[PDB]
């Protein structure tokens, strides 16, 4: 477990000063495609839950 | 226009060729075969190992310690090796079989050093505790304990004409030891810093040895102060002599000088560096041996390395 | 004149300290017998051997898809043998740590 | 041109840190199994 967690706290650290390790347009690449994907499915998004929701 | 200042001979530089990187732990003390086939070596992975010398592969790993091994020597005259370590244990590794077949024990600490007679067939090993003892090969039994220091005893030489036995101690001091009656002939007060190595020549007399303080050089019978070496300064881990005089003072900090015995000048200081893993400070010698051709030099460093040098082919290096 | 206990003054006739291997294997002729180390070159026959040792190694499918190519397997390719010593950081202790851990 | 995690060179390469003319060898699979002998005796 000691060689997990300082495994771990090692490649969180390098994810902040290493950048994001998805580009630019290989993120906007798969909003792209996922906002064309729940158009076609005409997915209404989900709304916040009231207080007097019924269920 | 110094003292002894022209009469140094020239000898050549030495350079790295291959560097070994196989242990995982501290390798730690080198010996070499008396047919110059292949080397062996200890470390702190608890692992014995046998290299080829030529190509540098590994032919085997053989293990069993229990904790880290200290010292491997291999027999001239049988043909098997000797291994040491903190495990409080000393074995005799046959070669014929690649196994352990006498297993001494006696040793009430860690275990250091260990060197074989050149001609009659004992053991004399070097300990934490305070002693060094002889065991005898064939029965396994303790002849002498050589109790005379007062603190560990680093390292431990010996040869075939008197005075037998060197054991230089972390208490500042050398003695010289009869191995007949066992008592110490000859105690050496010098070395403010504790001597952790000696080494003879082995054409003529004149032994010398290491410390922090001063590398100092001695005469076998009595003890004589014959010379001290100059200021390699750090805390010095092994002394190799050749037969034509080079000699090679191996440091914790990663330096190594060369020098030659004859005067006493400091011919080379090179210092290595470390393989990609470790971090800076962690470069320093532990073992160095000759080969049997005295061609190749070859360390064992903290850096889990083996590094192995050879001469170098000119000439315009010349001495000052 | 009375020495420690292995000698005379123990009848501890221990178990490890039983006359085994007594006899001595000397290193036969075959072998580099001492005999055979007298004369023996040591150089040439080195620097002959390490000679001979160093010459031994020697469409219309896919094209609605987002990423069409990502061109390269590795970047370079994946040929490495490196040894990194800092031992969380060797690819030992990675494919340790990511066989057994999930 | 990022780096992945997975790689991500830390050290330089044993070839840049002691020069191409020296040789480096990673022996950590051993030949020659337990079974065969050093010495090999006289049979």
């Amino acid at each position: 477990t000691r060689l997990y967690l300082k495994a771990e706290q090692e490649r969180q650290h390098n994810y902040l000063k290493d950048g994001p390790y998805i580009t630019a347009e290989e993120a906007v690449a798969v909003y792209t495609t996922t906002v064309h994907w729940l158009e076609s499915r005409r997915f209404s998004p989900i709304p916040f839950p009231p207080l007097s929701y019924k269920h | 226009k110094a003292p002894t200042m022209p009469k140094p001979q020239w000898h050549p530089p030495w350079k790295l060729y291959r560097v070994i990187s196989g242990h995982l732990g501290w390798v730690r003390c080198i010996a070499v075969e008396p047919g110059n086939q292949w080397f062996v070596t200890g470390s702190a992975d608890r692992t014995i190992k046998i290299w080829d010398l030529a190509s540098g592969k590994l032919k085997l790993s053989l293990t069993g310690h229990i904790s880290t091994v200290r010292g491997v020597i291999v027999s001239t005259r049988s043909p098997y090796l000797f291994s040491c370590g903190e495990d409080k244990q000393v074995k005799c590794w046959d070669l014929e079989y690649n196994k352990v077949i006498r297993h001494y024990h006696g040793h009430l600490s860690a275990v250091y050093g260990l060197d074989l007679h050149p001609t009659i067939d004992v053991l004399v090993t070097c300990s934490r505790d305070s002693t060094a003892r002889i065991w005898d090969v064939r029965t396994k039994a303790s002849v002498h304990t050589l109790s005379g220091h007062t603190n560990a005893v680093a390292t431990v030489r010996c040869q075939a004409a008197e005075p037998q036995i060197i054991t230089g101690s972390h208490d500042t001091t050398i003695r010289l030891w009869d191995l007949v009656a066992g008592k110490t002939r000859v105690t050496l007060t010098n070395h403010k810093k504790s001597v952790r190595a000696v080494v003879l020549h082995p054409r003529h007399y004149t032994f010398a040895s290491g410390s922090p303080d001063n590398i100092k050089q001695w005469k076998f019978p009595d003890g004589s102060f014959i010379q001290n070496l100059s200021g390699h300064n750090a805390i010095i881990n092994t002394l190799t002599v050749n037969s034509d005089g080079v000699l090679v003072s191996g440091a914790d900090n990663g330096t190594m000088h060369l020098w030659d015995w004859r005067t006493g000048y400091n011919f080379q200081r090179v210092h290595a560096a470390v393989q990609p893993g470790s971090l800076d400070s962690e470069s320093g010698i532990f073992a160095c041996a000759f080969d049997q051709s005295e061609s190749r030099l070859l360390t064992a460093e903290a850096d889990k390395t083996i590094k192995v040098y050879r001469e170098d082919d000119t000439a315009t290096e010349e001495t000052h | 004149k009375g020495e420690g206990d292995l000698s005379q003054l123990s009848k501890q006739y221990s178990s490890r300290d039983l006359p085994s291997h007594t006899k001595i294997k000397y290193r036969q002729t075959t072998q580099d017998a001492p005999e055979e180390v007298r004369n023996r070159d040591f150089r040439r026959e080195l620097e002959e051997r390490e000679r001979a040792a160093a010459r031994e190694k020697n469409r219309r499918w896919d094209d609605d898809v987002v990423f069409k190519n990502c061109a390269k397997g590795v970047d370079d390719q994946k040929k490495d043998k490196r040894f990194v010593n800092d031992t969380l950081r060797s690819e030992f202790h990675k494919k340790f740590m990511e066989k057994y851990i999930k | 041109e990022v780096v992945l995690h997975e790689d991500k060179k830390y050290y330089p390469t044993a070839e840049e840190v002691y020069g191409p003319e020296v040789e480096t060898i990673v022996q950590e699979e051993d030949t020659q199994p337990l079974t065969e002998p050093i010495i090999k005796p006289v049979k």
